DNA sequence: ACTAATAGATTAGAGCCGTC
RNA sequence: UGACGGCUCUAAUCUAUU
DNA sequence: ACTAATAGATTAGAGCCGTC
RNA sequence: UGACGGCUCUAAUCUAU
């Protein structure tokens, strides 16, 4: 009996100052913000490595129309969606040949030989960034199957730790991935068969690939001026360093005239020392004497309201230690997002689950949201089964509830790295988990990048 | 557009009478345990909790007859449905921390009381069912356990108490397999890589059928159904979830 | 009586393989070696700086007429010339306000507010670097007139060398340069008047602006096969430290099977301490067998022969560690090229003097050559005085005189700095001298960029 | 095709028998000059390095009497064009090195001996005519000193020997400035500022026959000029430049 | 003092599948 | 690491009661 | 011991200019 | 530093007392 308030869509917002609700579908139609001429790309691998890579991107510029579905059957081809030329042609290629990457297959010692896999990868990719005159754009590397098969610390995050020194943007596949017809399970058909959704399958590399070299495909609409979101994520680092060591990222959502500025402050805090998920007063003030110059640096003043995010909630310690390093008209306020709350709600008919948007108010404080379901602008649920409904509570000082579930929802709107309809998380939270998740691989980075593009 | 909207929670329409705290110095010594009893009771300080009499315990407990009643603390357990307990004794949050380690202890003794076996998961315990308790391998023309491939599925529920919205019990349910019924398969890759396959072929309508089946089998009353904590007070559960309101319905 | 013998021009290639000897008339009918579509420019300046870098990224978009074909050819346009665009479009802006500018500028000490200057450069075209989610092909700096007037070591030589650890191309631009209309002298006409000349002008700056982000105009064709190139500067530096330290810097000019771009092995040696300009035999083993090696990676083999240009004489002490340090079938050359012989040839009949491609043969050993003055081709003067030949000797090693000259004719031809007809020295030298001079402003580089756009 | 080409050398025809080395061991002066001697002689260790013989230095050295022809060291000139004469002594190379040190020490000479004032630098010395000197500055119809503005230019010659590709005289030749010919301007800067003034109106035929016409000036004879290194032996330098037939030409 | 305590109530890893 | 779900399985912390 | 020795011969800096 | 000529003006080094 208990009513259930529904949020309207997030409204994200496209170039020539047009509008459009979802993104892959408006991207489909309508293009960038920003034009990027073409995408000078590099490609490291084997000799295999281009062939899969060349008949796959060869293959990936004409419109490759999905089949069965109502969804997303469509991919109008890449440069026709984005303005922006770019294909076989300017394929920069550094050779691993399969005789030195394989003398470092074999190695016992798991630490050393993920290591030196990576050093042999990227010492080519640093060294044809300095020592050629050609200039690149984003990288591409590939790995065989038997590379992550059998030596895998974690590969992708070495990889991209130790090149944020260099700030060169790259993007990691697998002869799996790209040329899925290639290897085939000989006890029946290919093991990562996606040929029904392959026509958006492209969507997301041709997506994040975009991102990773200027790209602003779309923008958030919605947000109101002078409020500053700040998503807070707790990561720990374990192996071969301290596992009592917890880090931080940090996010912003700031406009400046127009604009949504997304970089992500990383300024990373080691300080939590006893293996909990708070901040000492010490670097508490840290987060937003930073963060707010940030802003001020970026706007000429200070922000009137903060949205601060956080997938733990806070305790009174860390809020006087942030409210004191603040002036009277920037009020701060902590949200806390909770994806631990299994409640399951059904429906009489249709075997389809809910919808997605319809959220439940608890109290003034407290409420449930959707942010999976059955969607219905694709006609097929975004997560087959019963999803769990986000439980978003506001924690300390005071905001309008329903407000802040609607800018839950005018964060996971826009995920740049998935070329998906909606994203179950505040990207705020998602893109700060993969910060935490690179800047914890290597343990000499000094000032890191800010820009997405190079995570 | 509207939609009736039934959940997965499970509301608790009538709520024993007062939480009853004894006072058992020196009845009990530091090395007792009380997970074997039939009644939910823990231990606080040099105090007992429980809603049931002295004597309910002194079935197992013999030595526990000399306890009398003017030794019991009694407390309203509405009075900490509305979160206004306020004592240095003992705090609200702890109260209500009791409350739901009560609730979920006595869950499991009605569930192990039911002819509903078991089985140990990673952090809770889930029920499954078996073929023997059963009409033609359906309850309320829903299937309720099925043969697939070589192997059969169980439905199971696995339910917590919480306290924060409101007195809820908060059910959570997924499937379990067997080899002959009997015997499980003991290997949890192939026990989890078997219920993804068969999980995936299901849905929305048919994951919600076979939740409501289990209760209404587990419900004791058409209406409602009482958790038998104790012989003498009860909680009582309703067999119908908590429903909401969906005021939008599906667009084309 | 003495009898001068002539090396025709160097042939020189373009797209497709053209075949023309002049380098703007060959971009002008053809295009660059490689297409790199769209050059996204950043720009750094004073606020009011920024709108005449406005005014001139149109300019340079329409055709400019220099003068007769004959005398300065025609610029069709960056668009036409170099199939790239490069327009007002992408340009990325970092405002530099005036006030901080002058209170640097107001203090006596030169040697700190050079330093805070170009700092203040720097702080922008870091952070903008990292912490931006534009992609920036080039960054261009644009420099007030009065900072270099009154405030300047050297602005221009602190400011390479301090970006070069990041790796981004950057251009300086002073008003002097674009706003030369603007600019003008009160008792008379711009001081930096070049109206007549203003048409190529922007070609040079085009070209420039080609090179700084990916740029691969054109290849020399008469590369000899399976050879490579050393060019030798022996710079010094006094800013403080030891009273007289000698530093050096060489380069590769190796061929491929088509076409071959070349780097320089830099690795500066400041170990020489006499201030004698010679190189002990520790160091020189290091840089010819780094630029031996260096070979290795590109063809598989020793070079077969590999060439010493410097501007100073070897010392026997010398050229012995660079042989000892070489296989036994890839004979080694040292041929020196001074500018200190005063010998200026004369044409009794005509008022214009000596053409190009001549040379004086005074022994098999040494030789001279003329590379500047009134070239036939396009019948102006390089030089309007008479022009100083460049002396060839080949201090160590032994082979073929015309070779060297044939082959010095080469080197001469490419100066991606300016593009003109060609170089009055030879590349290796030239661009030994920047190279030497960057790296000379702040000790304290590790690895420097192995390519030259960075410099 | 026939291009000839005149360049700024001046090849020597002539070399006299041998060169004179005179031992001052023990005699000469410890504050002993030979830049006051009128013929060219360096002094190193107790050598003398010179072409004169000893009693033509006599006229102010009367101490210098004591010396005897047995301690004259002469060297034949003609080892000095192919470099034969090796010697502990005087090294080959420094044979060269004394010649053409001696050489240009009798070409500052000849010039002081010549009218004409001279301009003190840190390297050279170029050597420039006074208006008046023949009339209107005009030797052999062509132009050799003008009047620019207020500024009068004066045309001027440094000159070094230089024996590496054969001996000759190697010349270079720039401009110099004064007020009215007499008083030399103590700013360089405009020195430099004049001397690029002056340069923008001139090109290749009149840089050649100006340098041409100043040599014909200094000509002793008709087709050479000698230079005082002795009081009887000289040394006989081309007046006209070394000529070059490029065979290689094309159009003016 | 801390001792491991047994359920809370929070927390992150990490492997495993289906599916878009 | 294409990317998103979904559970399963482990691990830890603060709160009191021992 | 080198003290500077006065020149040849090399080399680099930093100025200034032009632009047939 | 737009760039590349040409000079100017300093300075130091090595080769010999």
């Amino acid at each position: 009996m208990k009513e259930l308030i529904y949020i309207e869509e997030p409204k994200i917002l496209f170039a020539h100052g047009q509008k459009c609700t979802d993104a892959r579908d408006g991207l489909a139609l309508f293009g960038p913000l920003n034009n990027l001429y073409g995408i000078k790309s590099g490609v490291i691998g084997t000799k295999q490595g281009l062939k899969i890579f060349r008949d796959y991107l060869d293959h990936i510029q004409k419109p490759i129309y999905n089949s069965n579905s109502i969804t997303r059957p469509m991919f109008p081809g890449f440069e026709a969606v984005f303005d922006c030329k770019w294909e076989s042609t300017g394929i920069t290629f550094k050779e691993v040949t399969n005789e030195d990457i394989g003398k470092f297959l074999y190695n016992s010692s798991t630490h050393k030989r993920t290591y030196d896999l990576v050093s042999l990868f990227i010492d080519k990719i640093i060294s044809a960034n300095k020592n050629e005159d050609e200039n690149v754009d984003v990288w591409f590397v590939i790995v065989p199957d038997e590379i992550y098969k059998y030596c895998r610390a974690q590969f992708h995050d070495q990889f991209k730790a130790r090149l944020l020194k260099h700030t060169i943007p790259t993007q990691i596949f697998r002869e799996s991935t790209l040329a899925w017809r290639d290897f085939k399970n000989a006890f029946g058909l290919p093991i990562r068969d996606f040929s029904k959704i392959e026509g958006h399958l492209a969507w997301t590399i041709s997506t994040a690939a975009f991102y990773k070299a200027g790209g602003k495909p779309w923008k958030l609409s919605d947000v109101r001026n002078g409020v500053c979101y700040l998503g807070l994520v707790y990561k720990k680092v374990e192996k071969s360093k301290n596992p009592r060591n917890a880090c931080c990222a940090a996010q912003m959502f700031l406009d400046n005239g127009d604009g949504t500025v997304f970089k992500g402050e990383v300024g990373p805090w080691y300080n939590p020392k006893n293996g909990q998920y708070h901040l000492e007063p010490k670097e508490a003030k840290a987060l937003l004497s930073q963060s707010l110059q940030s802003y001020k640096e970026q706007i000429g003043e200070y922000p009137k309201e903060v949205f601060i995010h956080a997938k733990t909630r806070f305790n009174h310690q860390e809020w006087d230690a942030f409210l004191e390093v603040t002036p009277k008209e920037t009020n701060l306020v902590g949200v806390t997002i909770s994806k631990t709350k299994p409640l399951k709600l059904y429906k009489t008919e249709g075997d389809y689950t809910i919808l997605r948007g319809n959220a439940y108010v608890v109290n003034e404080r407290s409420a449930f949201l959707w942010t999976v379901g059955y969607v219905p602008k694709i006609q097929t649920a975004l997560s087959m089964e019963v999803p769990n409904p986000l439980f978003i509570e506001i924690n300390k000082g005071e905001a309008d509830i329903k407000q802040v579930l609607k800018d839950i929802l005018s964060l996971t709107k826009l995920n740049y790295n998935a070329c998906i309809f909606a994203d179950g998380e505040p990207v705020t939270l998602r893109f700060a988990d993969k910060i935490g998740e690179i800047l914890t691989a290597s343990t000499d980075i000094k000032t890191p990048p800010l820009a997405f593009k190079y995570y | 557009k509207e939609e009736i909207y039934d959940s997965n929670w499970l509301s608790i329409l009538s709520f024993p009478e007062e939480l009853r705290f004894h006072e058992y110095n020196w009845m009990l010594p530091k090395r007792f345990d009380v997970r074997e009893l039939t009644f939910p009771a823990v231990r606080y300080k040099n105090y007992l909790c429980t809603f049931a009499w002295a004597y309910d315990f002194t079935y197992h407990l013999p030595k526990t007859e000399t306890y009398h009643k003017s030794k019991t603390i009694r407390i309203p357990t509405e009075e900490i449905l509305s979160g206004s307990y306020d004592s240095n004794f003992i705090r609200n949050a702890e109260c209500k921390r009791l409350i739901v380690q009560l609730l979920n202890k006595a869950f499991e003794l009605r569930m192990k009381d039911k002819e509903v076996q078991e089985y140990e998961m990673s952090n809770k315990t889930a029920y499954w069912l078996e073929k023997g308790k059963l009409e033609k391998d359906k309850f309320e023309k829903t299937m309720l356990v099925g043969k697939q491939k070589d192997k059969n599925w169980h439905f199971a529920i696995s339910g917590a108490s919480k306290l924060y919205p409101f007195p809820v019990l908060m059910i959570s349910s997924h499937i379990f397999f067997t080899a002959d019924g009997k015997k499980l398969i003991d290997s949890s890759s192939v026990q989890h890589s078997s219920r993804r396959r068969q999980g995936k072929n299901w849905w929305n309508n048919t994951w919600r059928t076979k939740l409501l089946a289990f209760i209404k089998y587990l419900s004791d009353d058409d209406t409602s159904f009482y958790l038998e904590m104790g012989s003498e007070e009860k909680v009582f559960v309703s067999n119908e979830p908590v429903k909401f309101k969906g005021n939008v319905s599906y667009n084309i």
